[PDB]
RNA sequence: ACAGGGAUGGCUUGUGGCGGCCAAGCGUUCAUAGCGACGUCGCUUUGAUCCUUCGAUGUCGGCUCUUCCUAUCAU
RNA sequence: AGACUAAUCGAACCAUCUAGUAGCUGGUUACCGCCGAAGUUUCCCUCAGGAUAGCAGUGUCGACCUUCAGUUUUAUGAGGUAAAGCGAAUGAACUUUAAAUAUGUAAGAAGCCCUUGUUACUUAACUGAACGUGGGCAUUCGAAUGUAUCGACACUAGUGGGCCAUUUUUGGUAAGCAGAACUGGCGAUGCGGGAUGAACCGAACGCGGGGUUAAGGUGCCGGAGUGGACGCUCAUCAGACACCACAAAAGGCGUUAGUACAUCUUGACAGCAGGACGGUGGCC
RNA sequence: CCGGGACCGAGGACCGCGCUCUGCAAGGAUGCUGGCGUAAUGGUCACCAGCGACCCGUCUUGAAACACGGACCAAGGAGUCA
């Protein structure tokens, strides 16, 4: 994988390396390619002090790094809004375009005919004995 | 108590001149109740115009207005809140029509020459209560000495 | 702990397209209240058979009154508290006309001979105790004996507090 | 108050104590009224209450 | 590696800072094998 | 000489340290490890010798006089 | 003797330069109103060190236009770590599946692609990408919640390696403890309660009236219960705001509640009446 | 639905929303009555009572404590001019 200048990355410290290593904070951040080398990347992190945020600079070896998935979902559905648009607007029907949080469940019934409902102590006679 | 983590915030922009002219007074006056009695945003731009200070109302030379009067703007009227003066660069003045705060000598006699008007804000307000076929025009604002060593 | 009742609480986990019909699982807890009893209910099947609350619902709640509350009956608790030393078994038996009022009791009784909390017991099982030699406590088998007849000595009568003076000592004999 | 548990009062307009808000249950919201959990109590209304 | 953005900003192109030390070491290396060959052309001349 | 600034504590008490062993118990029982009181064992002149005194940075006293503590020398 | 030289001597007295200089010490004069702070952020040789970020107040101006956000949700990272199964395969390092806690990135018309060519990048390569060109997408502008929260200049001021505490992490000691990161409080702050008080709990403040509470309390001091229920405990200075130490697997013929094992009408536990013998005065 | 009690009466022609519509409890109190008409109400001063309440300024650090100034009164007395 050859990164390139402007790529979103992932930092992930993989292996045992990650013992005594001095800077772990940046395990696990996600930065922005600035500088291409062979084996190293150069990767703009931002860190959160109080209300404001400061810009951090920092050189990665590459078999740390892996190509972050953070615009995928949004490229995604972009792209399913176009066709989904362009098929209601051909079929003439209006369809949902904004997802939405998720909803309190309905009502419904459950059955105990075949499924009864089995008798709990808050410890098991089984262990007991 | 309660959480006020923002701030109201009290107005930024002057609500009144703070020149002592008595004139400039009575146009604050009539613009105060143009722009509270009409919907033209025209009023409302002029009176707080007329709040503004010195270096807020840098001057407009009639370079300047020939310059803007290009362009299907000969026919309309020019509106300048403040000082017009006179460009001795500009050798041949054309017929226009203008309405400022103060004239120079030189830049009232050459339009007079030209064969163009000059009115004052408050004939202004008696021909164009509204401001309509009017040409707003302003000043270099950050050609200043100050604006420059900033 | 307060005016318990005792509630039929059935869960479940959520269905899925793996598993449509989840087995229900049915408990018996003493509880002021359903939040509570909701509560309870997600905190055993948590430590027993790990389903979670955010995976799973609530099938039923219901009330399990007292089939007969004006009956005196004697009832045995095996419960286990846990202490500094860790966890202990008790059976404990309490005469009483209902279960709800019985684990109440015991409850009191805990907390009064061993300082433990609510949270520290856990209630394995209450009985009625069918016959009278099922009785194991001599507490109780004083009371269950024949004839059972005493005098009450020593009765200090009621006086109201707000009456502060008497003209007469009073006596302790009725 | 902690900064989130904080912003979270301020999004939800509970800037003073005994201050109500009635609230749309979603996932979105009940996340945000589980974090301020140790300073609202919360509940479901009826009409009445209404 | 936390590197400094005005050290970004004076490195030349290509260079890396993972080889900044090895450069620091050659340079110091050069210094003591110049003194070192100076002090033999002396003690040759001698 | 001048201008300024200063002047560990419910501590302690009667029974050594290091190294090994034993050990009731605690743990562990898909690993049999690890802790461990009580003890114990090793190092630190036939009543001798008197020909081996091993470093003040840290300061105590005396007089008069009263009271308290008990951790008691006497009664 | 640094002694004496008009009470003046390690340099007399008098006037002047002179209102000498001090970074050090002391002091620095009416009222009301509106806002309102701060302690290694980043760089420089340090202490007898500096700037600087950040935080504030007055003015203005610009369409006070764009909206943004110490928050949740969604997708995807870190944490695969618990857990379930292994009648799935294989064997924390097993995995179909999957934790709690907070945490990074992204979530539109300012956007998404497609096409056209160039390339001085790159690629075997007109190949990707960048650069531009043109076109298509407004049928919903593409989560929730909130939004008197905009931006840019100017000028001015204090503070910019302080104290305490929760959590996380790195080290230690015989025991103490010492560094960091975030957050909260204080310095700047009144009020109710902790009898009392820098760090505790509650709660933040214009002047008044009425109602209700919080923390804490209701035997008297003291406003409010000698309130109710079930128990436990008697201390030769109990206990009532404890958790730390003394302090141990500690010592108690104190008192209750349990657990395990054992004996018991084939007579248990305690006593009383009796037996307690022979080889045998076993061997040295 | 019906009682019992406490505190409060802001505004000052009409306009509005309404209702149970000759009117109203509907965008904020009126009606009736009594005593007094003055130190009666009210105010100021002295004192007692209950409750509350460290001596100010300065310095220091993070803060207290320490330290420094203060017998009393009048007048003078310190960010000015180029």
């Amino acid at each position: 994988r050859t990164y390139r200048v402007g790529d979103i990355v992932d930092i992930k410290v993989n292996g045992a390396v990650q013992k005594g290593m001095p800077h772990k904070f940046y395990h696990g951040k996600t930065g922005v390619v600035y500088n291409v080398t062979k084996s190293a990347v150069g990767v703009i992190v931002y860190k959160r002090v109080k209300h404001r945020y400061i810009e951090k600079r920092i050189n990665v070896r590459i078999e740390h790094v892996k190509p972050s998935r953070s615009r995928e979902d949004f490229l995604r559905r972009v792209k399913e809004n176009a066709e989904l648009k362009k098929k209601a607007k051909a079929e003439g029907v209006p369809v949902q375009l904004k997802r939405q949080p998720a909803m309190p469940r309905e009502a419904h019934t459950v059955s105990i005919a075949d499924n009864k409902p089995v008798t709990l102590a808050p410890v098991a006679y089984e262990t007991t004995i | 108590g309660i959480d006020l983590r923002w701030k109201h915030v009290r107005s930024s922009h002057r609500k009144a001149p703070k020149s002592d002219n008595v004139y400039l007074k009575l146009l604050v006056k009539l613009y105060r109740f143009l722009a509270r009695r009409t919907e033209a945003p025209f009023n409302k731009v002029v009176l707080r115009r007329l709040f503004m200070s010195r270096i807020n109302r840098p001057p407009v030379s009639l370079s300047r207005i020939a310059r803007n009067l290009k362009n299907g703007n000969e026919k309309k009227t020019v509106v300048v809140v403040a000082t017009v003066t006179d460009d001795n660069r500009l050798l041949q003045v054309p017929k226009m029509e203008v309405a400022a705060l103060r004239f120079t000598a030189k830049a009232r006699a050459r339009i007079e020459a030209a064969g163009g008007r000059t009115l004052t804000l408050d004939q202004l307000a008696l021909e164009k209560p509204t401001g309509a076929n009017t040409l707003l025009l302003r000043g270099p604002k950050n050609a200043r000495e100050a604006v420059k060593h900033f | 702990m307060g005016r318990l009742q005792e509630y039929q609480v059935i869960g479940r986990h959520l269905p899925t397209e793996a598993n449509p019909n989840p087995a229900l699982y049915r408990m018996r807890i003493f509880a002021p209240n359903e939040v509570v009893a909701k509560s309870r209910f997600w905190y055993f099947l948590r430590g027993l058979k790990k389903v979670k609350k955010a995976t799973g619902e609530i099938v039923s709640v219901n009330v399990i009154s007292e089939k007969h509350p004006l009956k005196v009956k004697n009832f045995g608790i095996w419960l286990r508290y846990d202490s500094r030393s860790g966890t202990h078994n008790m059976y404990k038996e309490y005469r009483e006309t209902s279960r709800v009022a019985a684990v109440e009791a015991m409850y009191a009784d805990m907390a009064a001979r061993h300082r433990a909390r609510f949270r520290s017991i856990h209630i394995l099982k209450v009985v009625e105790l069918e016959k009278t030699e099922d009785v194991k406590r001599p507490y109780i088998k004083q009371l269950v004996a024949k004839n059972l007849s005493f005098p009450l000595p020593h009765r200090v009568p009621k006086i109201s507090t707000k009456k502060i003076f008497s003209a007469k000592r009073p006596s302790t004999f009725s | 108050i902690p900064p989130k548990p904080r912003k979270i009062l301020q999004l939800l307009r509970l800037r003073q104590i005994n201050n109500g808000v009635f609230v749309k249950v979603t996932k979105a919201t009940a996340e945000m009224i589980k974090i301020v959990e140790p300073w609202v109590a919360y509940g479901y209304p009826n009409l009445k209450s209404v | 590696i936390e590197v400094s953005a005005a050290k970004e900003a004076m490195r030349p192109e290509g260079t890396s800072v993972r080889g900044d030390k090895r450069r620091e070491i050659r340079a110091r290396v050069k210094k003591n094998q110049k003194q070192m060959l100076r002090n033999q052309r002396i003690a040759a001349e001698k």
